[PDB]
RNA sequence: GUCUACGGCCAUACCACCCUGAACGCGCCCGAUCUCGUCUGAUCUCGGAAGCUAAGCAGGGUCGGGCCUGGUUAGUACUUGGAUGGGAGACCGCCUGGGAAUACCGGGUGCUGUAGGCUU
RNA sequence: AGCGUUCAUAGCGACGUCGCUUUUUGAUCCUUCGAUGUCGGCUCUUCCUAUCAUUGUGAAGCAGAAUUCACCAAGCGUUG
RNA sequence: AAACCUCCCGUGGAGCAGAAGGGCAAAAGCUCGCUUGAUCUUGAUUUUCAGUACGAAUACAGACCGUGAAAGCGGGGCCU
RNA sequence: AUUAGAGGUCUUGGGGCCGAAACGAUCUCAACCUAUUCUCAAACUUUAAAUGGGUAAGAAGCCCGGCUCGCUGGUGUGGAGCCGGGCGUGGAAUGCGAGUGCCUAGUGGGCCACUUUUGGUAAGCAGAACUGGCGCUGCGGGAUGAACCGAACGCCGGGUUAAGGCGCCCGAUGCCGACGCUCAUCAGACCCCAGAAAAGGUGUUGGUUGAUAUAGACAGCAGGAUGGUGGCCAUGGAAGUCGGAAUCCGCUAAGGAGUGUGUAACAACUCACCUGCCGAAUCAACUAGCCCUGAAAAUGGAUGGCGCUGGAGCGUCGGGCCCAUACCCGGCCGUCGCUGGCAGUCGGCAGAGCGAGAAAGAGAGGGACGCUACGCCGCGACGAGUAGGAGGGC
């Protein structure tokens, strides 16, 4: 697991193998968060081999698709729930985010955590991604966008394209 | 739901070089003719053989190859092993000579042997020579890690299609 | 001035450069260290298979004849099909004759 | 360094299993042993008279020449670097009927079963063993229920 | 249904206590002249048949012990292979494969070969 | 924990534990045995601060004197 | 408390020359009876191993014997 | 080996107690026994992996028929050995031409690393296991470097890469890079690797958990802040303030039976729990990131240097881009292989072919070059090298 680019999300299913002694498995539907629906697909045995007592060679993958979201082009706060790791025991984490999509969120998620806490993204287990209203956030950073009438200006500004014309003349302004 | 059939045909490339190799694994890269960086093979795919390429996972790449995979490397990388000598098949006339007792006559026999996993299978791709591949225009992510943790060593399935544009 | 004592190091690397060689096999190996008793009466058997010289000679022929009676008393598509055939030089000879006519 | 001693390091190879030491059973006697039976070594330490080396405690071999209470065996000994073909006298008490043949000797019945059968047929029937094949393409049902939700649980100090 | 003789496997067959055993059989049991052997006919050996299932023995029972076999513990422990992974280190996490053991909770409690009876 | 009348920490600090330093001795045998002149003292230079004095200061179980503890600090001294 | 006698329980918790390990319950132990296989002679093999010895050991074979009703067992020590 | 209580009985007993004296009785305290309970074992073990070690996957095999034997015997029984005849779908996957005999140099000081591992406080220490390295070896990268990472080498052109990089030295980000984090009066800055720990921080950023709020917080300011009582066992006096025990209630917003600011105790007042105005978040404890303290050596000094703070730092990540003797393509040299091809230059005694996917017949009733055959020619593949060996030297 390399968070590499913009994660996506994937529903896959699987089951073990069918044997005389149990005519048909049970299914067990996952969302798995990955770059490519190849390493989505190891990362879903990871998950069930601790949550059931199956693996790769006993059991099969039955549908390997990707979900889309069903709103991009709405303003959402997502809340997910962490399992990472630090240099010294493990824990349970609730970090709320506010993108477009999920997978959007979640690798917001994936750079924030390796930001704020050096966590590399073989530590993180996302367990949940829910979409909640903006009346049960509780994160201060992202309850202070919740304005009707919401206003700000742009403070003083980066300049870019500060290497084009390399050597000006002119003192260049910051204040647009 | 629609299980699909698990990929009778697999396209093996070997990435990293022969320098300080563990004898189980270059026991291994040599039964499956990859004595050279960046060489390629196919093998068809059974439990005998996929245990051979779990040993071999730090040092290959290997995936599902398409259609078109197959297209371009008989046609642009093809060399038959005619008298134990590495020729080009610039003539059909060169593997019916050969292949002729497998009812394979020309080209497109020789993919639609290949590509479809026949009965004559083995005849048919130890005819091929090993691949000799080029180097991976566009860069690698990472030569040493596994494709699952970032790098590009191991089973990436149908990606191995990608790899193949670029180095073939 | 103490030394190095034991170490298996190359070893095993230097084994294989000739390969380990499985041991020679071959039928009919030798009949050393059976015990004299058994080995006592095989050499007998052996010194006295001419007495039955005439028996078997007298016994596999007419068993040979015997065998001679049980004898005696018996003795993708057809498109690309019928392509395979006019491409055979030593059967389709007479096939592709109905072609030399077509141009004339 | 290390001693040269016959049994040097065998405390628990020719030691009798849990609740098994004791007069031996007899059909380990009265089982038969012609030439050239694919047979394995596997030392007893209740009969003393006979044992086999260390060195051949698993190895397995065939039989050449048998005894009254014995038998002789031509098993395979690596020595560093070479492999050597070398006979040892063994007593039955250490010697078990291999069983890593005769499943081959099953196969050969029905290959030889299955030639002249279906000869007459007219047919051919596959007789060498494939290896485990990739599984072949199918549906799966998944009536009614709908496949169920797995989650990652939080972490719980367990201590 | 079951027993005796000889067994194979060697506790699913053992051990503790309780119950019931038709018929044959096995036993107990009655004796010491001869055979044989003891301090002693208890044992061993020998001659019997008045009595008896009391015991041995067989079948059964026990929220039985043990044993046997599963579940659980647990994809935990550990481990093959891989990384210019983490960490000051101790050590840990991930990738690729294999994968245990108590406690705990269940199920089970001899099969069977040859010969001969009994139930005719 | 205790000592310090009282009062854990002004100054100390047991039972434990974490380091640092190469001005002690060890351990090691890597470099030198076709040789690197092996104790001290005398002479002379520079450097380090883990600060004895002095400059500036904090804290005391600092009333004043004297003395402790700590900080910035190696500029200048440290003898017959 | 420990002499001897009797019953019961007793998987080895004892014993088997010695160091330890393995093995052993109608025995390999203990006790009696009869004995000299601890004898005579070819080879083959195992162990250390160069696959040489010596030592030790295992399977036989040919004799002469012991014991036992007999099957058997024994050519030193239950094995190292 | 080892810790702790429980429940048992006089199972023996230690001093006991009404008992002369009694397993009669007494609380016991011990062992002893029975269910439990904590912690272990390189020289303990019922269980027991991963990795690993043999063997098998046919023709020397199968299946018939019959002889020979001094061996073995109730029994042409047993076994072994002979003949003779019949069965090829060659009985797992993958790869590769094998077998075999002489003669034989050098070597017999080794060393390093992941993992396992013994001694040792430890060591760039000593000693082993497995694999790969170095030695015998250049090359790209780690500034530098026997061993690390990449990759192994004939001589060249083009392309592309690996590990590493891309402010400047210095090839490449002069991307309209992404999202954060951090200010250091000792910042930090990439495997091996060349330097730090316990502990701590109201530095800041996240989290975790539990409490407080129109029944009104948290500060803030302003008010009661007493009383039986100035409590007494009382110390000369302690009346809220020297030192322990009682540590209640009625009135009732409430007042600790007194935590502080002072004398002999007060007066004096501000301290609790509460009132008010103002009225929305606040408190308490843990946790982990970066940062700081903890952190002291001798020539002047070392993220490689310069320097860098909307990073040229740390974390997660993008496209682009840079280049190795590695890979692809092409040329040339050589070696090796095909145990490759060529005597066919067969001509007015002539008639120009044997590249053809398919066991075998172009069968008879006047004309360049060449072939020192120890010569010439064509294909492939390959090329490191000390000690050492051999071959060829126009």
């Amino acid at each position: 697991m390399k968070a590499s680019g913009t994660l996506r999300e994937y529903k896959v299913v699987g089951r073990c193998l069918p044997t005389p002694k149990c005519r048909t498995p049970p299914l067990y539907r996952m969302r798995i968060f990955a770059p490519n629906h190849v390493v989505a697909k190891s990362r879903f045995w990871y998950f069930v081999s601790q949550l059931k007592k199956m693996k790769k060679s006993s059991g099969e993958i039955v549908y390997c698709g990707q979900v889309f979201e069903k709103s991009p082009l709405r303003v959402k706060n997502f809340g997910i729930w962490l399992r990472y790791d630090s240099r010294s025991g493990t824990h349970n984490m609730y970090r709320e985010y506010r993108d477009l999509t999920t997978a959007g969120a979640v690798t917001q998620c994936y750079r924030d955590m390796g930001a704020r806490h050096r966590a590399r993204a073989h530590s993180i287990q996302i367990m949940k991604v829910e979409e909640i209203a903006a009346s049960k956030c509780r994160r201060p950073a992202v309850k202070q966008f919740h304005d009707s009438k919401i206003k700000f200006p742009l403070p003083h500004r980066v300049l870019r394209r500060q290497h084009k014309p390399r050597f000006t003349t002119k003192r260049p302004n910051t204040f647009f | 739901f629609y299980v699909p059939a698990e990929p009778k045909l697999a396209f093996v490339i070997r990435i990293r070089g022969i320098n300080g190799v563990s004898p189980k694994v270059r026991k291994v890269l040599q039964l499956l003719r990859l004595r050279q960086i960046f060489n390629g093979t196919f093998v068809k795919l059974n439990k005998a053989s996929i245990n051979m390429l779990r040993i071999v996972e730090p040092y290959i790449a290997w995936g599902y190859p398409n259609l078109k995979s197959v297209n371009e490397l008989i046609y642009k990388r093809g060399y038959g092993k005619i008298n134990k000598k590495r020729i080009a098949l610039t003539d059909n006339t060169l593997i019916a000579r050969s292949l002729g007792k497998y009812n394979i006559i020309c080209m497109e026999d020789l993919i639609h042997e290949i590509y479809t996993v026949g009965k004559h299978f083995k005849e048919a791709n130890n005819f091929l020579w090993p691949f000799k591949l080029s180097s991976p225009r566009g860069g690698m992510k990472k030569k040493t890690t596994h494709f699952v943790e970032g790098g590009d060593a191991g089973n990436r399935e149908d990606q191995i299609n990608r790899l193949i544009r670029r180095m073939n | 001035a103490k030394s190095k004592n034991h170490t298996t190091h190359n070893q095993s690397r230097k084994w294989h450069r000739n390969g380990i060689k499985k041991p020679r096999s071959q039928r009919y190996e030798s009949l050393k260290g059976v015990d004299p008793k058994f080995l006592r009466n095989m050499r007998f058997a052996k010194k006295h298979n001419k007495k039955g010289l005439k028996k078997m000679q007298a016994n596999n022929a007419k068993a040979m004849a015997a065998r001679a009676e049980a004898i005696k008393a018996l003795v993708v598509s057809r498109k690309l099909h019928r392509l395979a055939y006019i491409a055979h030089p030593k059967l389709g000879r007479r096939a592709r004759a109905r072609i030399a006519r077509g141009l004339r | 360094t290390n001693t040269k001693g016959k049994r040097r390091g065998t405390r628990y190879m020719f030691s009798r299993p849990f609740r098994k030491h004791g007069v031996v059973p007899l059909a380990t006697y009265m089982r038969i042993y012609k030439k050239g039976d694919i047979v394995d070594i596997k030392g007893m330490g209740t009969v003393q008279k006979g044992m086999p080396h260390k060195c051949y405690h698993g190895k397995t071999g065939r039989v050449y020449n048998v005894t009254q209470h014995a038998v002789g065996i031509v098993v395979n000994k690596q020595v560093k670097g070479k492999i050597l073909a070398k006979r040892i006298n063994v007593r039955i008490e250490h010697i078990k009927h291999s069983k890593s043949r005769d499943s081959f000797l099953k196969r050969v019945k029905e290959n030889d079963q299955k030639k002249k059968e279906a000869k007459e047929k007219g047919t051919w029937v596959q007789l060498k063993r494939q290896p485990a094949p990739p599984r072949e393409a199918h549906f799966v049902r998944t009536n009614g229920k709908e496949p169920e939700l797995l989650e990652p649980i939080p972490y719980e100090f367990m201590a």
